[PDB]
């Protein structure tokens, strides 16, 4: 994936 | 072996199925024999004949006086709410208009007044009806400011104690301070007749509302004061929430090693007074899941959440603010579990079942929707992300966009523009309009969110460090701009090396974007060296896949109270 | 401002007073209703002469226990010829007393 | 009457149960009759009206109990060179009076 | 400007004429027939009304004339529960 | 071995003690000083429980006795709608 | 098969139960073993009407299907003072509220 998880 | 049935149990059935003609003289049997009639109309499914003997507030303060079968009281009163009879705002104005008329009586029925309202604010307050809890709550507290006596100060800072719990969980923040302010007024009032009021339950209450409010620093030094007003005479439940609350405070300003220890005492004290299938032990493992949630160990908070669930299925039932926090807090989980799967079938099933339920019980304009409904705005986003269509993909990212724009208006509302969760808000909105091939939008509304972060947070705070990552992956795959990238790669790779060590999970999530900038950029040696960065990286953590259960992590009685309430204390220094 | 109820036999006076204008005043808003002079009539907050001098806001007709809600009463006699009389205020009546449904019966 | 609950007064009925309480703690004969009628004194306090006094016969039943544990105590200490014998005596008559209460205080 | 409600059993609660017009039934009775100004408050008859209702019938004349158009939360009028029905048909039969 | 279980109409109901031994009120009852073994028979004086309803409450004693881990169909005890509340109130001070 | 008795003499309300191939004098052996009368001393009475010491429960005139343990099959029961046999005196339990 390319971003991290919703935060 | 077919065990014949007791006479009690037999006799039961008899009396139920002779209701109508006998039920004048129902209400004139002990609490006991009482409650299991109406325990067997509602298993026979008689929720009308059932729900018309509930609404009265006397029949109902005797069924809440058997405190042993408050389990099944609070799963037929969920049924009564859903069934369609609205019992929990009809005691309340029963409570309410009964309780003014006795103002001015004597000491002794004002004090039954005051008991009954307790034991069915409490009620209220437990089954989740905080809007109809407060009522009660408000017309205790309107008996208790009648008298200016010694007793009345107690039993109105006992009622403002629970204002507040009825106010936080009500999503009330801007009544929560004047409640606060009124109870401390009235401790002073105490504290001026030589006598002080033990004042654990509302520092934490108070620390409740400071960290629903994000108010991280306040709200870690009120826990702080909670915990030094804990005394051994405390009730279980008082310390118990007090714990829970300062964990939650602990956590949040990244104190994993205090916050780890108190919640699971809390947890502990939970299990042992309570029981496994308690609502107070599903409270402590929903925040023994959100410490695990933020200390990098998701796969064991998905399953305490399962667990945290599971048990407010089994006490609740269907349409319950309590299942609905379970299941939205369980299918963020679900999502930040399964977000490298793409496994995104629970955790939107769970979303899904905690928006129908809010909406259901709350007015659409709620602040308790703006986590739900987000919740499900990010779980549709990666469904849209995965889905290999373009119109599928469409429709997804512009319902998740409609819900992050309700979220976000309503974080605006009840918090202000300046407010971590409006921050939180903002860099979802980044995240999906970075999804949405929207990049100018994300990198100004990712940078709005960088802006309110910073101030409120520390400079190299947590979420400041995801926050940055998310823009660096916006700079990187997106906006071509390989060096604000490169430089918000650094900053989230240092402050997640910094927090949680060599095996934080965002850490995989920068090395790989930060490979392919430097494959777009050059400098092989760079990515030759960033490989076996990562490699190290996948040995850690496929070393740190223990992930034995937390429940039995807690273990039995490693500490007591009052060495783990002394341990944050004098870790304090 | 207090609100109170002047009864004295079976009538019953619906008057509104301030805090704190005095008793001699209560005395005269009863010459516009029963046209009888101030000084062969006195008042009676449960077997309390109320003298002129004193305020309303002294003999205990505070406006939190005397709220139009729930007046409170205050009795009178009118000397009959040179003697007063005692407070013959009768009760109003007994509302149907409804069962207790949790009454054992 | 009938097994129903009732206002009932607690301080005759219980002053009833406590001159029968006396002496089913210490192993004193009582007659069965009034042993059996002291079963329907507990379930009439314990379902009494408006509010039950299960908790004021528990607390009254505890306030008795420390009470008369007390003054056995007194009665042991008192005597010396004999405390062993006469103790295990009072001790078999106060296990065995334990055991009948809680017979009698099954409701 | 005062009028004297006797009820059934002989109360005579004289309210302000200000108050009493509140009920319609009462504005009625004071009109026709019933305005001429016998002594000088006006005995309404209520023979089917007794005492322990008139009487909050009559507090509520000086309560909703004190509370009306009020800036401030309004108390709700107590109404006992063994005289809630005997005043639910005097609020209707007096049409306030 | 057979227990007089007397009711408040002085009805005496002498049963087994293997059945009464089954609610354990009438355990308690004749456990302590109330065992007195007296000619094989003892009574226990029931103040408060009428005769129709402690004849219901043997005849549950000899249903539960006969039909312990049996795997025959159990029907259900008659119980009248006319006594059901009482037996109810007679089946938790008993404890049967 | 077992049949279930509820014999009542006065207030007396004796409980009992014998097989369908059961003796009377099986019942006058138990009124024996509990009342401690001998069984000439009574002779039951079966829905008022004397009923011989001799035959046995199954043509009796009850049976299993009948004298169920939850609804036992009422019998007299009498005395005499040696002579004239004193009639039974069953009276009812109570009136039902
Ligand atoms: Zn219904």
């Amino acid at each position: 994936q390319k971003r991290a998880s919703g935060q | 072996e077919w065990i014949p049935e007791t006479l009690y149990n037999t006799a039961i059935s008899a009396v139920v199925d002779n209701y109508i003609r006998s039920r004048r003289d129902i209400r004139s049997l002990p609490e006991n024999i009482q409650f299991d009639v109406y325990y067997k109309l509602y298993q026979q499914g008689r929720l009308c004949q059932l729900g018309s003997e509930f609404c009265e507030l006397e029949v109902f303060a005797k069924v809440l006086r058997a405190l042993d079968k408050r389990h099944l009281l609070h799963h037929c009163f969920q049924a009564l709410m859903d069934h369609g009879v609205k019992v929990a705002s009809v005691l309340a104005y029963s409570f309410s208009r009964r309780c003014s008329y006795i103002a001015e009586s004597d000491a002794a029925v004002k004090e039954k007044a005051i008991q009954v309202g307790f034991v069915l604010g409490g009620f209220l307050s437990d089954a989740g009806w905080y809007s109809d809890a407060e009522k009660v709550f408000l017309s205790c507290l309107q008996l208790c400011t009648l008298h200016d006596e010694m007793l009345h100060w107690f039993r109105a800072v006992e009622c403002c104690v629970r204002l507040l719990h009825v106010r936080n969980g009500n999503c009330k923040y801007h009544l929560g301070e004047e409640t606060f302010k009124l109870a401390q007024t009235y401790m002073d009032k105490l504290s001026k007749h030589g006598q002080q009021a033990n004042k654990a339950a509302l520092y934490g209450e108070l620390c409740a509302l400071l960290f629903a409010k994000s108010h991280y620093d306040e709200a870690y030094k009120w826990c702080i004061e909670a915990m030094k007003e804990i005394t051994a005479g405390l009730p279980v439940k008082v310390v118990v929430d007090v714990l829970r609350q300062a964990s939650k405070a602990c956590v949040v300003k990244r104190e994993f090693k205090k916050a780890e220890q108190l919640i699971k005492h809390a947890v502990y004290l939970a299990r042992d007074h309570f029981g496994s299938k308690h609502p107070k032990y599903s409270d402590t493992l929903l925040d023994y899941g959100f410490y695990l949630l933020n200390v990098d160990n998701i796969c064991q908070s998905v399953a305490i959440y399962q667990a945290a669930l599971d048990i407010r299925q089994s006490v609740f039932g269907g349409k319950n603010i309590h299942v609905a926090t379970a299941h939205e807090d369980l299918a963020y989980s679900s999502y930040v579990h399964q977000y490298s799967s793409g496994k995104f079938d629970n955790a939107l099933f769970h979303a899904e079942r905690a928006i129908g339920i809010i909406t259901h019980i709350l007015p659409e304009d709620h602040l308790l929707l703006a986590s739900s409904k987000r919740v499900k705005a990010l779980i549709l986003e990666e469904i849209a992300i995965d889905c290999h269509n373009k119109e599928t993909e469409q429709r997804l990212l512009q319902e998740a966009h409609d819900l992050h724009l309700s979220s976000l208006q309503l974080a605006k509302k009840a918090f202000g523009e300046f407010n971590v969760q409006t921050a939180k808000h903002y860099g979802n909105l980044g995240r999906l309009y970075q999804s949405m091939r929207k990049f100018k939008e994300a990198e100004e509304m990712h940078i709005k969110a960088i802006q309110i972060k910073e101030q409120l947070l520390g400079q190299e705070d947590y979420e400041v460090a995801l926050s940055v990552g998310h823009l660096a992956s916006l700079y990187n795959y997106d906006m071509n701009q390989y060096e604000n990238a490169e430089k918000l790669y650094l900053r989230s790779i240092a402050i997640g090396k910094k927090l949680f060590g060599e095996g934080y999970s965002g850490l995989e999530y920068d090395y790989r974007g930060l490979i392919k900038l430097y494959n777009s950029i050059g400098n092989y040696e760079k990515v030759f060296e960033y490989h076996n960065v990562l490699s190290n990286w996948n040995r850690l953590r496929d070393r740190q896949y223990s992930v034995t259960d937390a429940l039995e992590d807690v273990s039995t009685s490693p500490q007591s109270t009052e060495e783990v309430v002394q341990s944050f204390l004098i870790s304090q220094n | 401002d207090v609100f109170l109820m002047i009864r004295r036999h079976k009538t019953t006076i619906f008057t509104d007073a301030k805090e704190s204008s005095t008793v001699f005043e209560l005395k005269r808003i009863v010459e516009g209703i029963l046209k009888r002079p101030p000084d062969e009539q006195r008042l009676y907050k449960d077997d309390q002469l109320l003298d002129d001098g004193k305020t309303l806001g002294e003999c205990g007709f505070t406006s939190q226990t005397a709220r139009p809600q729930a007046p409170a009463t205050v009795g009178l006699a009118f000397r009959a010829d040179d003697t007063f009389e005692a407070l013959c205020i009768e009760p109003f009546s007994s509302p149907p007393e409804l069962p207790d449904v949790m009454k054992p019966q | 009457t009938s097994l129903k609950p009732r206002v009932v007064d607690f301080d005759e009925t219980w002053n009833k149960l406590l001159t029968t309480i006396k002496a089913v703690v210490m192993l004193e004969y009582v007659e069965r009759a009034t042993w059996n009628d002291r079963f329907s004194d507990i379930y009439a306090l314990c379902v009494a009206y408006p509010e039950p006094l299960g908790e004021r016969l528990y607390t009254e039943t505890k306030i008795f109990l420390e009470n008369h544990v007390r003054h056995l105590h007194k009665r042991v200490l008192e005597s010396e060179e004999q405390v062993l014998v006469m103790y295990h005596r009072y001790w078999e008559e106060y296990s065995k009076g334990a055991d009948y209460m809680d017979c009698l205080y099954r409701y | 400007m005062y009028v004297k409600l006797i009820s059934s059993d002989g109360h005579e609660f004289i309210v302000k004429r200000e108050h009493a017009l509140t009920s319609g039934t009462i504005k009625a009775m004071l009109s026709g027939p019933g305005q001429f100004a016998e002594n000088e408050t006006n005995e309404v008859n209520f023979r089917e009304i007794p005492s322990h209702v008139l009487s909050k019938v009559c507090m509520y004349f000086t309560y909703k004339v004190r509370y009306t158009n009020s800036s401030t939360e309004i108390p709700e009028f107590p109404i006992a529960p063994e005289i809630a029905l005997e005043l639910l048909m005097a609020a209707n039969f007096l049409d306030c």
